[PDB]
């Protein structure tokens, strides 16, 4: 039972250290097989590699690696019948490093930019010998597969990069590894990952509000109620600070307020008013949005017909008819008709030309809810209509 | 020459990239030397450390390639060999230190694989067959000082020779 | 009358220029004067043109009137390759029974000694190797002027010499480092330098005792004290010697990364019963001794068993089989067996075992249960009380129950 030619001839060079080369093991051949590996300068040749016995799976060397010179390498094998060598090969030991991975990876953020980023690394120490190619993958604070950064950027050594085109206010993570230029080598390990964290330039399109208004208090002084939500911690762009509403019309009236809270009650006179609203961050130059008050005494002003709401499923879908020609916007409210108990209102912005939509809120199995449709108008909002509709 | 088989085709690269690395390994040997030889020899380098050897093994950048190689080989068998009492006089006379040996262990690698690969280079496309080489004495021994003042003055000369043969190939 | 006494003449002068000693001797003409009066021989040793550095005085008498030669020695401060040294010498006699004055007599005729230069050297001395605090005096001869001079970057004051000579006083000089410090001479476009030692004797070793593993070496280990900071071919050398017999072990210092406590090997005589060492060490500046008297019989440190077996017949339980290399054919045995119940207790019992050749041992147990979760663990002793020996591993093999 001769043992075949263990071929195949797997070799891998480490930076740092030792080198070691592979093969193939054949049949079993009922036999035991000592490997004598063997080197070769073309010049002068060194000692044997001696596979132990105990874990005969690569080699053993003995003298240092050097570089820029070429060595063949063949395995051979013996039993008690017959002898075989491998097959024959010359590379250069070059080729097969395996470098580092880059250590103490930085992330330092720009100012009064978002998407611009900085990443800075250190390379390891093989940079004077070989020339470094990067290969750096990105991703959010959360997220499950990473986004590739093309190749074609990070081809050449380079001890700085440049992050562009990123949401502001988003945390992401980065790793990068490194091998040889010319692509001939095996890859290196994955660096440390280092969080960073971009600006906070200016919050979102307009932190829309809806207004909430009494009857006469006390002969024709009524109280207006402001309220507006919050916007996601993905819009806003930073932390929330205070929110700022101007009001001023009448030839008389001009305030301003700083309420951190997004409940204010203020009285207000009869006349009609124009409402702006800002949110101030740390940076400033914020958007405003806008909203009319109607008048003391108006009608109907073009009521909603036909609206429905219904199951089928799992979410309340409103729906009515397109209503006439001019109108702003909808903000319909809705709450539960409790027994013994007054009830509270929730409410939701939506455009003009949305006719039908589900409301978003914490609705309850086996209760009656009473939806209530306001259509604003440019002089007011109209007469609005109510509906009831369960749930399951 | 007795060439096992034929050598490889890129060897002037190869032996460009060695010699980078040896003027490079040579300038942080030279001042790991002077910095841990002692208290009075940085302060007094132009006069302890100066580089002018007795003898040394000349260059001549206008000659031809053989003759390029020729010198070249001449001058590694010789920097090996000086390298080699060197680092023998250093680690008999200060075992504490042990980056120094390191890096004069490292160079003495590089100039061996070097010297292999010139002499690949030059049996195979010229066919010179045998090479001259003389021998000398150790020319440093019986005066520690002696011993110190030459070898920072060949290590000088040999950081100075090295810079200018990285230039000449 | 006035008594003078003839002027004496020099016979021979030397001198060591390797430790910068002086030599001279003189035959006094005892053969003339037949009485056994007391003489004084005071000898000037004048350097530097006549400069007078030291002046002795020896006091002797005429050996029954005859001419015997004396010699007297002395150790120059500065060595003898700088300058050169003039010598000469008088005697005074002094009757117990003359009464006319006595006064001196001529100094002897001018005999000097000069270095003619036969080495490049031109600093002295050359890897001096001398006591912490000690004061001693370098010289750098040459042609031309010197500049300045400077050993711990100093920049000590230098003195001038005869000719175009100059020498620095260096006094309570400073411990070395592993590298002799460099005491050069800045000229006009050259530096020449030596380096001098500083270091300290060596100390007493300390913690001097050893066991055996088997009776037929000894390994005796020791530690150093203070460190003398002499490293390379001046290092110490210990040597252990025996008393009774004579036999002599020496220690080797070849690797430099060497380990903190130094063992040595020492053979065993045949039956010899009794031992008593003194250990030696060697230096270039002093030398130590320590001595110990101990018994190899009750100084004995067995090993851990290695390759035993935990296996019996169909009969009463295991009986265990150790193996244990060594030469103990004449000693006995006190292998303690400690067995463990499942993690519950550990009864002791310990039974004696003669010695036997170079292979395993046999021994007995009594009424042990079935396998109820049980272990086995061994540690040996003598009957000699000493350090037990190491455990070995743990056997669970169990005889087969039910
Ligand atoms: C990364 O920064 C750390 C400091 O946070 C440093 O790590 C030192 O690395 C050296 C050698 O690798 C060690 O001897 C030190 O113990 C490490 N820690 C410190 C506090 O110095 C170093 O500046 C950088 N290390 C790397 C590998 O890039
Ligand atoms: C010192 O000793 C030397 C001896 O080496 C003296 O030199 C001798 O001088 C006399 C006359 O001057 C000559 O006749 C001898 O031949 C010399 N001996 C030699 C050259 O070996 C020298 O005079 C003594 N004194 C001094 C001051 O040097
Ligand atoms: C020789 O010099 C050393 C130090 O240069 C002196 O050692 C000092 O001695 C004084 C008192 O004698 C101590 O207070 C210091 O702490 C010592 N310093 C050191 C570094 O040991 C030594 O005394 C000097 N010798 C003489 C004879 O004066
Ligand atoms: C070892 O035997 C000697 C007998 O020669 C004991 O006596 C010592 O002998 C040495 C000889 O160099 C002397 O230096 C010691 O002073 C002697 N010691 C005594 C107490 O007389 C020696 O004692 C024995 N060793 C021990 C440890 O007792
Ligand atoms: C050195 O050790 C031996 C062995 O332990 C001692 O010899 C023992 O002497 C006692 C007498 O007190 C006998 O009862 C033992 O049988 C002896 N053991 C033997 C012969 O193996 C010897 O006495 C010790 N030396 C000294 C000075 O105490
Ligand atoms: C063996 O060859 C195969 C190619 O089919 C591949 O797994 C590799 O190159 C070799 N593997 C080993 C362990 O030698
Ligand atoms: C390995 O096996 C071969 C079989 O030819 C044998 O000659 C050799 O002694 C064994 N041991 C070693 C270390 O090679
Ligand atoms: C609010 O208005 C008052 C009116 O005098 C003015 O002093 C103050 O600066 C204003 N605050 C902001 C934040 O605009
Ligand atoms: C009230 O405003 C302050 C800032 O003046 C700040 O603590 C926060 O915006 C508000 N407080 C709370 C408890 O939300
Ligand atoms: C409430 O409105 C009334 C108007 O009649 C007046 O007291 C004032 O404007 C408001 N008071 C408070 C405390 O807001």
């Amino acid at each position: 039972l001769p043992p075949e030619k263990p071929k195949n001839l797997s070799c891998i060079v480490n930076e740092g250290k030792k080198m070691r080369c592979e093969w193939d093991g054949g049949r079993e051949t009922h036999l035991e097989t000592n490997f004598t590996l063997k080197s070769e300068w073309a010049t002068h040749k060194f000692a044997d590699c001696k596979a132990k016995r105990d874990t005969p799976t690569s080699c053993t060397v003995d003298y240092s690696t050097v570089y820029f010179v070429n060595i063949e390498v063949w395995v051979e094998a013996e039993n008690a019948l017959g002898k075989v060598t491998s097959d024959h090969i010359n590379f250069d030991p070059v080729y097969k490093v395996k470098p580092n991975p880059p250590h103490n990876l930085s992330v330092i953020n720009s100012e009064e930019l978002s998407s611009i980023l900085k990443l800075t690394w250190t390379n390891p120490s093989i940079k004077s010998v070989i020339i470094l190619k990067y290969n750096i993958q990105y991703r959010t604070k959360d997220a499950s597969t990473w986004s590739q950064i093309p190749p074609e950027d990070t081809a050449s050594t380079r001890s700085s990069f440049t992050v562009q085109d990123l949401k502001p206010f988003t945390e992401y993570v980065f790793r990068i590894r490194c091998m040889k230029e010319d692509g001939k080598g095996y890859w290196s390990d994955w660096s440390e990952e280092a969080s960073g964290i971009t600006y906070e330039d200016r919050p979102s399109k307009a932190p829309s509000f809806w207004y909430k208004i009494d009857p006469s208090h006390t002969q024709g002084y009524r109280t207006v109620q402001l309220v507006w939500k919050t916007l996601p911690p993905f819009e806003a762009n930073g932390k929330i600070l205070d929110y700022e509403v101007t009001l001023t019309r009448w030839k008389s009236h001009l305030q301003n307020y700083t309420v951190n809270a997004t409940k204010l009650t203020v009285n207000l006179t009869n006349d009609r008013y124009l409402a702006t609203l800002t949110v101030r961050n740390l940076v400033g130059k914020s958007d405003a949005a806008v909203l009319t008050i109607p008048a003391c005494d108006f009608q109907a002003t073009h009521p909603v017909m036909d609206l429905k709401a219904f199951p089928k499923d799992n979410m309340l879908w409103v729906e009515w008819t397109t209503p006439r020609e001019s109108v702003k916007k909808y903000i319909l409210e809705w709450c539960v008709l409790s027994d013994k108990a007054p009830c509270i209102t929730d409410w939701q912005q939506e455009d003009g030309t949305v006719h039908r939509t589900y409301l978003r809120g914490n609705l309850a199995e086996s209760k009656c809810y009473l939806i209530t449709v306001t259509p604003v108008y440019a002089d007011g909002p109209g007469s609005p209509e109510s509906i009831k509709a369960y749930l399951k | 020459c007795a060439i096992r088989h034929p050598c490889h085709n890129n060897l002037m690269n190869q032996i460009r990239s060695q010699l980078a690395q040896l003027n490079g390994s040579a300038n942080a040997l030279f001042i790991l030397y002077y910095t841990a030889q002692g208290e009075p020899f940085p302060n007094n380098l132009d006069k302890l450390c100066g580089p002018n050897v007795t003898d040394f093994p000349p260059f001549h950048a206008n000659g031809t390639e053989k003759a390029k190689l020729v010198e070249l080989y001449r001058i590694v068998v010789y920097l090996g060999t000086s390298l080699g009492n060197i680092t023998r006089d250093q680690k008999i006379l200060n075992p504490s230190a042990l980056s120094l040996h390191s890096k004069l262990n490292a160079t003495a690698d590089i100039l061996r694989g070097l010297l292999s690969n010139v002499l690949c280079r030059l049996c195979s496309k010229y066919h010179v067959g045998h090479v001259d080489v003389t021998y000398g004495p150790d020319t440093s021994g019986k005066d520690v000082f002696q011993k110190k003042k030459l070898g920072c003055q060949l290590l000088g000369k040999y950081k100075q020779i090295i810079a200018v043969l990285a230039q000449a190939f | 009358v006035s008594l003078i006494p003839d002027t004496p003449e020099i016979l021979n002068l030397s001198a060591d220029f390797s430790t910068s000693t002086l030599y001279l001797k003189w035959n006094d003409r005892g053969s003339v004067f037949p009485h056994r009066s007391n003489v004084i021989w005071e000898i000037k040793v004048l350097r530097k043109e006549s400069m007078e550095l030291v002046k002795l005085v020896t006091h002797n008498t005429t050996l029954n009137g005859k001419d015997t030669l004396h010699h007297w020695s002395w150790a120059s401060d500065m060595p003898l390759e700088c300058a050169i040294h003039f010598v000469e010498i008088r005697c005074y006699i002094d009757n117990l029974h003359f009464s006319g004055l006595e006064e001196w007599s001529d100094w002897s005729p001018v005999k000097n000694i000069s270095w003619i230069p036969d080495s490049q050297t031109k600093v002295f001395p050359q890897d001096k190797v001398i006591l912490v605090g000690s004061d001693i005096t370098f010289c750098c001869v040459s042609q031309e002027k010197v500049l300045s001079a400077l050993i711990g970057h100093t920049n000590c004051p230098l003195i001038h010499l005869d000719g175009e000579n100059v020498a620095i006083k260096i006094r309570n000089i400073s411990v070395s480092a592993s590298s002799g410090t460099n005491v050069v001479f800045t000229t006009e476009d050259n530096i020449f330098g030596t380096v001098i030692f500083a270091g300290y004797p060596p100390d007493t070793p300390q913690q001097l005792n050893c066991e055996t593993h088997d009776l037929k070496e000894i390994i005796c280990s020791w530690n150093p004290g203070r460190v003398t900071a002499l490293v390379g071919p001046r290092a110490t050398s210990y040597t252990l010697v025996e008393s009774f017999s004579g036999k002599y072990v020496r220690l080797k210092r070849a690797e430099a990364p060497t380990n903190e406590s130094y063992q040595l090997l020492f053979q065993m005589l045949p039956n010899q019963e009794i031992y008593n060492f003194t250990l030696n060490a060697h230096n270039p500046l002093g030398r130590s001794q320590s001595t110990i008297l101990v018994n190899i019989t009750e100084k004995v440190y067995p090993h851990t068993p290695t390759s035993f077996k935990v296996k019996d017949i169909n009969s009463t339980a295991v009986k265990l089989s150790w193996h244990l290399p060594g030469n103990f054919a004449k000693i006995n045995f006190l292998c303690e067996i400690e067995i463990k119940k499942s993690n519950s207790v550990q009864e002791q019992r310990n039974v004696t075992i003669k010695g036997v050749e170079n292979s395993s041992y046999l021994v007995a147990l009594d009424k042990l249960n079935p396998y109820t979760l049980y272990t086995f663990r061994i540690r040996c002793s003598t009957e000699t009380f000493w350090k037990w020996s190491k455990w070995s591993n743990k056997k669970q093999h169990l005889t087969t129950e039910a």
